[PDB]
């Protein structure tokens, strides 16, 4: 017959290998393809799709609850509303959205990031808030002087409930590492701070509830792509499913 | 869209006998062939072939078998059950070989009184058993026929409801007088001896019972009349009547 | 719902071959309709 | 070659009421199988053809391997044989009870395994050799004899730990199609009921094996045919009782009946 | 020689693989095809021919007596005559016959289902029966007023022995599972049941038979198909046959 | 066939002094998801399009073989079974909650390794069988049961120190797409919970093993599933609680929480 | 960035092939601006 | 290199099998064929004597 | 190449009453076989040639592998040889004895197999070396000797439990032809009956075995022959008698029939 | 009834190559009627 000369790998089995294999039921003729609502082909179709953040994550507060970061009327002046630092890895409110939990299963990301909030107070209570976004480097803005020196929007109350924060991709990369791996220094791949401030005051009329809310809904952009398909830490298990 | 009319009577002309039935139910052509000589690409017997016409392709009639209420079911192999009568016989016996189709009818008459029913089957290669291997008189019974023991289990094993894959008519009383089949030649080689191998099994089994408007009712028979058609014989030699 | 394979056998016998992928269309008529004067 | 023939489909259908034209009403005295469509019953909507036949050819369902012989290599002769039929194992034997004649080519496949006396797997090494041995053709008495020289009787060896022998073989009857069925005598002036239904024409002989040097351990061969090619003429009733021996069709029937029963026609 | 890289599934041996085999006898030249009545090529050819159902399966009857359901003189109105569960699933009547010891080796259908019923009785009897086919849903018809709500025929004895009755392919799904498995929960695939009743009543002359008989045949229509091959648990072996 | 779509560039961008035009303002009310690009809330410079989008495909993120059974054969009864589901191990099952319906074939890859009593490897060279038992089929009760015979379910046989053993399954299912998830009920004129989220069209049956002769040692065989030629409906919430039993979405919620708490929102 | 297989599959069936290397373009709209009036 | 599926009947030898092996002298260069009387192509030609 | 020949076929035949035509009256004197065929005999009737004659062709006859040879290495010496020749085994030395004249090539296959001093089947794993050694060349003495170097001669190595080793051989006769018979003398001034009836010609030498390591167990060698592009001149009356010797043609002769005996010519 | 084969061989010399599926037409005439006056 044909000379040959089977060489390394010859029947190693790798999960990834694209080979044809024999059909154990090769006259099978399956039923057809019916016509069926939102068919999707890449991940980054649900990844572009908002989602809320789970925002509200001090120690205490238990669920739904923690999807509402609490505005209220203030007695000082510059007040901060929150801080959030910019991570798609593990732990943090991020971690548990779409995007967040699509990067579970990825290693390496890049893209930018929107992120939409929306008020629910009153149709009579006003405010002025600004969202800013500060590249890496340092730490978390102290005052709004700091936070207003970076990327920022100034979200004015009114008839349109939301506003959008645009968290471009600035990097010196071209992709970052999803995970903040302290044993591989990935924290090299810091992204920076969103951070969260009064630029007027939220103010109401007599008698009106003090506290409102603000709801922060997270999606990525079209120039996001994910890179390096890895295994969920989160979802495990101790004995065979029965 | 209509199932009955001018289908009911027919006439049948072969050689010097002619049959003739008013309350038929059309005719069945097993397979939808029509019986007929062998080719010769199909054929291997160098000899030159008997081709006895008019003297055996025509009808002989058996002696009728009486429908009794315990009655099971009748069969007669083929050849064997017209190898020993007229020229069909002396031609079969003379020959190594022979190959040929069938006209069988069943006839049975009753009244508009009485209510049964037959199926009228005519099996290819019936290789029947019981609980024990059958004996010459059971497997090659001649023109007296046999009759079955196990008409549920069709002698073989099988089913009576799922015989109606064979070629076969209904003699239903309220219905028709008789059933007409016409059989082509069936084996997996060209020619066989007629004394050794039975192709095809003519078997009729009462499956709705005959009753009748009073308890006594009068003598009911039952009878087969068949014709050879379309035979050839090679291999003439020494006449040989049974495989003993 | 149309599984159209390749022939190709490396022997010469015919024998060797694989199963015949090919669909002959059915006749059921020489069982459902063995009837003489056909009626619809 | 391509499987692509569809099963029918149904068309729009209206209501009908007619004075002439009536399929509903049959006649199964003719032996002829009911006439009625959907369509001629019912008011029915279109549906297109989308449902494929191949796994119901005849191809199809005879194509895949199934045992057929099992023989045993004792240690003590280290030789067996297997008489060549399809009729030792039901579950194929019932597949062809389907049809009266069969032509076809078949490829079979031998899987060898070693035990132990208490029949438990051993591992064993050595190569045999399976020959094909006609009617005609001396038989082999020992693991020793000449006649496995295979001079013309054609051979194969594999070893026993190696991967399945396997070959194919051509339609072989001196018939033009396989008998699954035969209602006559294996000879002339003998009408024994041993020789009843015995088709010798289907009959091409054994299959012997042996080990190239004596067995340490038993080692039995399991032998599976995939029937190929094939051609099938003249449906059959097929078997609905159990098979009892390998040369007949004699079943028990004691209780005649095939589905089960039920207290009343009129409940389940 | 030629580099190559023998990967997984080398040395199996997969029953319904199709590979070719080396020829023992490539030299063997086989008879020639001669004429055969009866060719076949598909086995649905034999499942659209008529068979004989296992009807009259009461407890206590004895074959060919099966094959007659019985029908009689009335002395009640709107009675009923028979009742069958739409199975192509093991034990009923339905398992025996020609499609259903076809579906024996399948575990798959779809398709309309046709039933030839013929009368055995006089030819001076007669008589109006109602055959109906109730969709899945519920239970077997209580009465004649329930079951002509679904999809019936009515049957007029005369010269034309027989009526069909079409059990049209009504289903959600496309296909169906043969089985009723009780471990997979294959009553899921509940098709339904057929009934027959009394529309009139059979009325005898003076003296005749007060009781005769139906003959039911069932067969496949041009739409049905079968899917995935299966064996049959009614064809056993308890030792190697000789 | 090419993969190679890009994801989308950036266009520069200038300052906007605009008393109309406010794409920064949205309404999230709609249910429709932010509008606003980079371009239009900081001025941009312009970045050609060089990342590709195919890793997350719904192909490439299902085409990679997972562990979906693990069954144990035992060396006294020298045969197990496996139930055909996605739902025994969390990982797979997990990728798969993305979705509502999902078409697709699968590639199986099955791996034998021997044991001793105390789970050490041995060795051990056998044959063993890997046979398809569909709905309906009889299930074999010992090693030596006659359903062994294969003559109609599909069988694979391999050896436990060789290679792999590997094969394809088409799309299967009665239905049009499998259902990841189903909000009714697997039976009419039933109501039992555990008969509820059941769809009974995602059971194709069994897998059933066994050594060709008595085994001497344990055997383990884990079973790889490699989801190919998918086509996916309807994405989803993922799942965030962990799975509890296999049949059903119960689980423990004791903390109503998922991501990680924190002193203050205002300090990390 | 652009990775282009080569088909062949030495096989009957579909099932038999390797994984379709090929992208289809992504189209959000149907869940990012499932709106009827569409405003930008 | 190539990825490819041994199967079934590989190592086995089959006395009818009709496969190409290696010839042990490459090089050989054999004698012409002279002419001779009675060449027999077929077994049959001897079986019609 | 097609090996698509055909048997002849026969046509139809009618009543011949000549008084000068008479085919069945024949003259076997002249030497020559009879002149007659099946349609002036009889009424004959059309046959289509429907049979092939490949089978019966000289390569077909001739082209399967068959035992020639079978040398034993013993665990002592490691080493042994075989004398090449298709003499030692009865198979096909019969089927060669059809013909005077044969010219073809040959096919070595060599299945080596290891036994234990009581002819059992052992386990043993070596590489075993098998080297031509032609007529001149010196040969070896030891399982340590230099003449394995196979500066020169041909070797082939192999695994005892690897496949069988294979080759091809042209072919090799310093004449036109082997002869399969010889009446005359092997060398001139020398009439020793030892010496007649060989044909130096025929003899290319000797096959050396050894293993690469002194042998544990036994180890035999089955040599393996297939004859094929083959050539045949003159047809001779085969062998009836049995083979008593390897190089001559003496047989014992005792009764002098071939056929069985009967009590009557004129009864069976 | 025709068996037609493959040739191709893999190898250098044409002793490697399989056996001769042609079949050549016998002529039974050298041993049949070796006499010189053939007569019919
Ligand atoms: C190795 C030599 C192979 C020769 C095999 C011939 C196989 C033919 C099987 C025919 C089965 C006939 C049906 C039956 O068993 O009744
Ligand atoms: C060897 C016989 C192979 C038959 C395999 C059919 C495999 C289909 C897997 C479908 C998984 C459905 C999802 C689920 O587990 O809920
Ligand atoms: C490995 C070296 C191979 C050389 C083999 C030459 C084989 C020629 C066989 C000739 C047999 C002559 C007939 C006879 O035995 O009388």
């Amino acid at each position: 017959g044909l000379p040959t000369k089977p060489g390394p790998g010859s029947y190693q089995f790798m999960t990834t290998d694209e080979d044809c294999s024999p059909c154990i039921l090769p006259d099978f003729q399956p039923t057809p393809e019916i016509f069926i609502p939102g068919k999707v082909n890449n991940l980054l179709e649900i990844a572009q799709v908002e989602s809320i953040l789970e925002a509200n994550n001090r120690e205490g507060v238990e669920g739904v609850e923690r999807y509402v970061i609490p505005v209220s009327v203030q007695d000082a002046l510059d007040a901060q509303i929150y801080a959030l630092r910019l991570e798609l890895g593990g732990s943090g409110p991020l971690s548990s959205s779409l995007l967040g939990t699509l990067a579970k299963h990825y290693t390496q990301w890049s893209g930018s990031v929107e992120i939409t909030c929306m008020f629910t107070g009153t149709f009579m209570t006003t405010g002025k808030v600004l969202l800013a976004y500060t590249p890496p480097g340092g730490d978390m803005p102290r005052n709004r002087e700091e936070a207003m020196l970076g990327t920022h929007v100034i979200w004015d109350f009114g008839l349109q409930s939301s506003i959008t924060l645009v968290i471009p991709w600035i990097s010196a990369s071209h992709f970052r590492g999803v995970s903040n791996d302290d044993v591989l220094n990935y924290q090299y791949y810091a992204a920076g701070h969103v951070t969260i401030w009064y630029q007027t005051n939220m103010v109401i009329p007599p008698g009106f509830p003090n506290t409102a809310g603000i709801i922060m809904m997270i999606a990525a952009q079209p120039n996001f792509s994910f890179r390096i398909q890895k295994d969920r830490e989160d979802m495990t298990q101790t004995a065979i499913l029965q | 869209e209509a199932c009955g009319y001018s289908d009911r009577v027919a006439q049948l002309t072969l050689g010097n006998s002619t049959i003739t039935t008013q309350e038929a139910a059309n005719i069945c052509v097993a397979y939808g062939c029509w019986p007929a000589k062998l080719s010769d690409t199909d054929a291997t017997s160098v000899d030159k072939p008997t081709e006895p016409g008019v003297s055996a392709d025509r009808f002989y009639t058996l002696r009728s078998k009486p429908w009794q209420a315990d009655s099971k079911g009748w069969y007669w192999k083929l050849p064997d059950a017209l190898n020993n009568t007229g020229m069909f016989g002396q031609n079969a016996q003379f020959h190594y070989l022979y190959r040929g189709g069938w006209a069988v009818h069943v006839q049975c008459n009753a009244t508009k009184f009485h209510q049964g029913t037959l199926l009228v089957l005519a099996i290819p290669e019936h290789q029947i058993a019981t609980q024990e291997q059958p004996a010459f008189d059971r497997t090659m019974p001649g023109s007296e026929g046999g009759t079955f023991q196990e008409p549920f289990w069709l002698e073989d094993g099988t089913s009576l409801g799922n015989s109606l894959i064979y070629p076969h008519q209904w003699i239903n009383l309220r219905t028709n007088n008789s059933a007409t089949l016409i059989l082509p030649y069936v084996n997996a080689i060209p020619m066989d001896s007629a004394i050794r191998h039975s192709n095809w099994t003519l078997a009729i089994i009462p499956v709705a019972p005959l009753k009748y408007a009073a308890e006594t009712t009068p003598l009911v028979p039952i009878t087969v009349t068949i014709a050879p058609m379309e035979t050839e014989y090679n291999g003439l030699r020494r006449a040989i009547a049974s495989n003993q | 719902s149309t599984i159209n394979y390749n022939n190709i056998n490396y022997y010469s016998h015919a024998a060797s071959a694989a199963q015949n992928k090919q669909d002959f269309t059915q006749d059921p008529s020489k069982f459902t309709q063995p009837i003489a004067d056909v009626i619809k | 070659q391509a499987a692509g023939a569809l099963v029918a489909g149904t068309s729009t259908s209206t209501h009908s009421v007619a004075t002439d034209s009536t399929p509903a009403l049959q006649a199964a005295e003719t032996g002829a199988t009911s006439t009625a469509r959907d369509e001629s019953m019912i008011e029915t909507r279109t549906i297109v053809p989308t449902h494929g036949i191949h796994e119901t050819s005849v191809e199809s369902f005879f194509g895949r391997s199934s045992l057929v012989g099992m023989p045993l290599l004792a240690t003590g002769t280290s030789i067996t044989h297997w008489r060549i039929d399809f009729r030792e194992f039901v579950q194929l034997r019932a597949k062809m009870s389907w049809f009266t004649y069969m032509r076809f080519d078949v490829e079979f496949t031998i899987i060898a395994t070693s035990s132990t006396g208490q029949n438990v797997t051993t591992e064993q090494h050595t190569t045999y050799q399976v020959m094909y041995v006609p009617p005609g053709a001396p038989v082999p008495s020992n693991q020793d004899s000449f006649q496995w020289q295979s001079g013309c009787n054609p051979s194969v060896f594999a070893d026993t730990d190696g991967p399945p022998a396997q070959f194919s073989v051509p339609f072989m009857s001196s018939a033009n199609a396989y008998s699954t069925v035969y209602d006559g005598y294996a000879r002339f002036m003998d009408t024994d009921p041993d020789r009843y239904g015995i088709l010798p024409s289907n009959f091409l002989g054994f299959m012997y094996f042996r080990t190239l040097e004596d067995a340490a351990h038993q080692v039995r061969f399991r032998i599976y045919a995939k029937i190929k090619h094939t051609s099938c003429w003249i449906p059959r009733a097929p078997r609905q009782a159990p098979y009892k021996k390998r040369y007949n069709l004699v079943f028990s029937g004691d209780s005649d009946r095939i589905c089960s029963n039920r207290a009343s026609l009129t409940s389940y």
